[PDB]
Formats: structure tokens, sequence, C-alpha cells
């Protein structure tokens, strides 16, 4: 039941990150326009710089949280995925893999662990090959619109928009400023 | 019409109320002589209400009433307090009364109070009989103070760091020597919310002296607990009074066996303002101070302990350091040695801007044995046998780097073990 919760989370802010570009770019737009303007305020200029770095902090902010949630849903879906598809092929796999699996319950945390890993790298080598055969890949027919919608990457403005590393000292005093900001601005 | 509605909505509320009933123009009085005016027009109505505040004796017997959000400024606002009542229900300074009140009489201008219901929030019958202060044995600090929640931000990591140099138990005596631009006021704020945010059944109380206004209004919006302050647009009469009936509240509050626990800024300022206030004793040391003015602030910082049958005064306070000022450490030699632990900040670490600018070598504590476990401790020790070669601000790096990663102390300490 959470795959349509983490989706709805993510397309709604998906919609919030959308509303900050557009309310930057309002802002960026409104600062230039001034900066041409013959008018020489230097109190506007310096507030529409303040603008514009609280809003692209709230942009960076924004497509951070989205890049996460994004993240959050394709986990989720590659985990039932997974989950379904082991539930329904258990003894398929284990009858490949009995060779290094027998006895896991009585087997120490090294073996455990050393088994784990063989299996790993040999179903890596697997898929290496299956990659190398080269058919196109199919969403699942139960997960087909909503990861469709979802998309396999984010957007590259999402993406691009997040290079920049704030500390969290700065990110702190951003808050404290865009908080100020937004009281301000709404009285 | 209660004076607690009344006073903590803003002043727009109050002059609304005011034309709704129709006061003269209300937007011409002060914040006192408005509430004072409000409720004696609409306590002339008929109807009676209770009320909440500290009482103070004066040189005469007749004692007045105050509140703690006027920031213990006497005005219309205080409420009469007959010495009746002194007899009658063995009042005394500094004590938390709630009661009925009376509207001011003709030939009386600020409020008078008919009845008493609650005294230190308890009934005033069973209160009558009570253990008072100079029979009580202090003891040694042995209640752990947390101050960590493990979340990891930067006031986290201040907090985390803090706890490790030095502990904090509840009814010690701890100084915070800093001169300025140390970050004394985030650091007095980690301090504040972190154990408003660990410790809720204790109250918090922080008490300010000449600071700045937006200092001050900053502090008001910031901590859960009650503050009280004067800056120093108020004569120094105001600090030392405000600092006096602070402290004895504090007091009769501990008395009942309740923890409290005090930021102090700063026993300089406060000394300062005795000497200014306090006659001289003839004889003047240097730094224009004599002997008499240190000695209110002695038993001030001193009456911080830990009460055998119930209830831990803790006390920590800052000090000024090499402001260039000579009386400055002249109290600071003065006050040292007094206190059950104190911390030490510097400059060069704080000019490449390493916060907190704590120093963890000349951090200490008396007494770390029965505050604490062995097993921590000696988990201590091994922070302080790795900190002591290389330098302090060094040393600050190390530390704020490997236990940035770390979400907990806690942990912290398996993650280093190993190393
Ligand atoms: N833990 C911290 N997180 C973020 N900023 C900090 C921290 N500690 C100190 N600072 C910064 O340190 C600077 C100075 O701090 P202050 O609190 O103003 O110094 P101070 O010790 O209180 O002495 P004053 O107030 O200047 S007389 C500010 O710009 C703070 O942002
Ligand atoms: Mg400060």
């Amino acid at each position: 039941t959470a795959l349509q919760q983490a989706f709805d989370t993510c397309q709604n802010n998906k919609a919030a990150w959308l509303q900050r570009k557009n309310e930057l770019a309002a802002a960026e737009q409104e600062y230039l326009r001034l900066l041409s303007g013959e008018g020489r305020n230097v109190s506007r200029l310096d507030e529409l710089r303040n603008i514009i770095e609280v809003r692209k902090w709230q942009v960076n902010q924004a497509a951070g949280r989205y890049i996460r949630s994004h993240e959050a849903v394709q986990h989720i879906s590659i985990r039932d995925r997974l989950n379904d598809f082991m539930q329904q092929h258990g003894t398929a796999l284990a009858a490949a893999l009995a060779p290094e699996l027998m006895g896991y319950s009585e087997l120490t945390a090294i073996a455990r662990n050393c088994a784990i890993q063989r299996a790993t790298d040999a179903l890596r080598e697997a898929l290496l090959s299956w990659l190398a055969k080269g058919e196109k890949i199919n969403y699942s027919a139960q997960d087909s619109d909503i990861l469709t919608t979802i998309g396999f990457r984010p957007d590259v403005a999402s993406v691009d928009d997040s290079r920049e590393k704030f500390t969290p000292a700065q990110n702190m005093i951003f808050s404290r400023k865009s908080a100020q900001l937004a009281s301000r601005q709404s009285v | 019409m209660n004076l607690t509605e009344l006073k903590n909505t803003p002043v727009s509320e109050l002059i609304t109320l005011g034309e709704n009933m129709g006061l003269e123009n209300l937007a011409r009085m002060r914040k006192q002589d408005i509430i004072f005016a409000i409720l004696k027009q609409h306590a002339k109505s008929g109807e009676d209400i209770f009320g909440d505040g500290v009482l103070e004796i004066l040189q005469d017997g007749f004692g007045f009433l105050r509140s703690a959000d006027s920031s213990y400024l006497a005005g219309p606002d205080d409420i009469y307090v007959s010495p009746s009542q002194i007899r009658r229900f063995n009042l005394r300074t500094g004590d938390t009364i709630s009661g009925k009140i009376r509207p001011p009489k003709e030939g009386e201008r600020y409020f008078a109070l008919l009845k008493v219901n609650e005294v230190n929030f308890d009934k005033p019958e069973n209160a009558r009989n009570k253990i008072l202060f100079e029979n009580l044995t202090p003891l040694h600090a042995n209640s752990r103070l947390r101050m960590e929640r493990g979340n990891g931000s930067t006031e986290d990591l201040t907090a985390r760091v803090l706890d490790l140099a030095s502990p904090i138990g509840r009814g010690q005596r701890g100084l915070i020597v800093a001169p300025p631009k140390a970050g004394k006021t985030m650091l007095l704020q980690n301090i504040a919310q972190s154990i408003a945010y660990n410790h809720p059944d204790c109250v918090l109380m922080v008490l300010l002296i000449d600071e700045r206004p937006e200092e001050v209004t900053e502090m008001q919006r910031l901590v859960k607990g009650e503050v009280v302050a004067s800056t120093f647009d108020e004569p120094a009469s105001r600090h030392v009074q405000v600092a006096e009936m602070v402290i004895e509240k504090a007091k009769r509050l501990v008395e009942h066996k309740k923890d409290v626990i005090i930021l102090l800024d700063s026993i300089t300022r406060l000394a300062r303002a005795y000497n200014t206030v306090v006659p001289a004793s003839g004889k003047v040391l240097t730094g224009g101070v004599d002997a008499n003015a240190l000695h209110r602030p002695k038993r001030f910082f001193g009456a911080a302990r830990n009460v055998e049958e119930g209830g831990s005064l803790t006390i920590i306070a800052t000090a000024l350091i090499d402001t260039g000022s000579k009386m400055d450490e002249v109290i600071y030699e003065e006050f040292k040695g007094t206190g059950n632990m104190e911390l030490h900040l510097s400059r060069k670490i704080a000019e490449k801007r390493v916060f907190p600018a704590i120093d963890y070598n000349r951090s200490g504590t008396r007494k770390e044995e029965l505050l604490t476990t062995q097993e921590e401790l000696q988990k201590m020790w091994i922070l302080r046998k790795i900190i002591h070669p290389m330098g302090e601000i060094d040393a600050m790096e190390f530390l704020i780097n490997k236990l940035a990663m770390t979400k907990t102390n806690d942990d912290f300490f398996e993650m280093m073990k190993r190393s």
C-alpha cells in the first residue's frame, strides 16, 4: 500500500519543485528588469539579491527532496517486484543456487557471508550475460503506469540544480533567512 | 479579565479589546498602564477573577506583587500584599501566589489581593509547615544532565562537544569563562533548549542583564521556558533588584524539592552593578572595587547546591575575559575556585571559526567519579590522553571531523576504541 503514497509524495514534491523554479524565474526576471531600469534604488537591488539567494536555496532543497523521493519510489518498486518474482520462482532460483546454499541455517556467519558473495557475483555474471544478450526491457504490468509517469530517471533540471553542496551551518542560516523573509513578505 | 491572557497577547489585541467596550484612546499609554486601565474598567462591571504573581517585601512591612512577563518591573500592574497576609499565611519573598484579586478601590492606585488559593503551585494550607533554607545541607552533583539529542545538527554537534568535554550534573556550580565573540549566545542557547528538550520536568529559567535589546527579544521567542531580563537601558538598581528577586524566587522554588537550572549572564556585570549600587566601605582594592561589593555576588553564586531530601539547584554562569577593563580580572580572580567546574574558551580558535571554541585542556570538573560511572569516566580519560599531546585547535578539528559522521557519542565510543 506504500506504492500509492510514495507515488503521490513524489508527484507533489515535483509540483512544489516546479513552483520553486517558476518563483525563482519570476524573481530573476524582476531583478533583471530593475537592473535595466533607470531606477537606482540600491535597497531594492539588495533585497532582490536576497530574494534570489533564498529562492535558489529553496529550489536546491526542493530538487534534493524530489530526488530522494524518486529514489525511494524506485527502491520500493524494485523491492516489491523482487518480492513477488521470488515468491513465484524461488524453487527455480534455489535449484540453480543449491551447490553453495545448502545448510544456510547451520552455517556460521563468515560461511554465510562467503556463500552470499558467491551467489552475488554468480548472479552478477548472469545479469551481465543477460545484458549482453541485448533484449529491450519492459516495465511490469502490475506497476506500469506509475513507473512510466515517474520515469526511469528524474529530470535533468533536478540533478543539475543539486550540484552545489551546502554545509549544515549554511543550510540552517538559509532556513532562518527564508523563514523571516516569508514572514515579512506575507505581511 | 485575567492578566495572563491580557499580557501574553500583543498590544494590538489589548487595544482592540479596550475599544470593544469603550476606553479612552489606548495608543498613548504603556503596556503596564494599558493593562492596569483595561482591567480596572473591565472589573468595574462586577465580576472577580484569579490573579497570579510573585511577591516581594520592601523596607516597609507592606509588600508588592510583580509579574514574570513584565521583566520584574514595578508599575501599575503591581498587586498589594498587606502584612496581615504575611502573618496569616507565613508569606515571604519569591513565592508564586495565585488567588482572588481586588479591583483598586478609591484612595489606592495599584491592584489589590483578596484571597490566596495557590501558593507555590500548591495549596496554601499544606504549605504552612515548610523546611526553610538555613538548615539545608548540600550534596555533590550526582544526577547527570543530558544535553544531547543525536539528530546530528551543528547545534547537536556543539551539545555533544560540551557533553564530552566536561560532565554537567544536577545541583552543581559551574563557570563559563569566555571573551567576547566566543559564541556565548548560541552556546547558552544550546544548553537552554537541550535541557528543555531533555528534562521538561524541571523548570527552566534564564536571567539576563545589560544585554542588547535584540538579543533578549530573540531570546523571548527561542526558549520554551520563561526568561527574565533587564537590558543596560535600566539603571544598575533595576539589575540588582531583578537578580536578587529571581535568585530568591529560585531558592523558594527549589525549597519545594523542585529541580532548577540557572543560566547566568554575567557574574562580572552583576559585580559591577552591585559595586555601583552598594555604598562604599572605605576599603577599595584595585579596579575601584571595595570589599563589600563582591560579597553579595559571592553568596549569589554560592547558592548552587544539591539538596539531600529532594531537588537540586544547578547554576552555570559566564564571565567576561580580557575585555581591557581592569576590574574584569579582579572579579575573575575573586570568583576562581568557588565553582564545581569551569569551561574555557579562546579567541585564536574562533579566528578560524572552529565552532564551538571550547578549550578541552583547560576544561575540568571536580569529583567526576560520583557524578558518572567508572566505565564512561575511563572512556573520557582516554580522550583526555589523546587530546593532551597535540594542540587545542587541532584537537578541535580532529574531534569535530571524527564526531560529525557519528550519530551519537555512544556509538562514537566503539567507533574510536577500535582505532
Ligand atoms: N555552533 C554555531 N553554529 C553556527 N554559527 C555559529 C556557531 N557558533 C558560533 N557561530 C557564529 O559565531 C558568530 C559570533 O557569535 P556570537 O554569539 O555573536 O559571539 P558571542 O560569544 O555571543 O559574543 P558577542 O555576542 O558577539 S558580544 C556568529 O556569526 C555565529 O553565526
Ligand atoms: Mg553573545
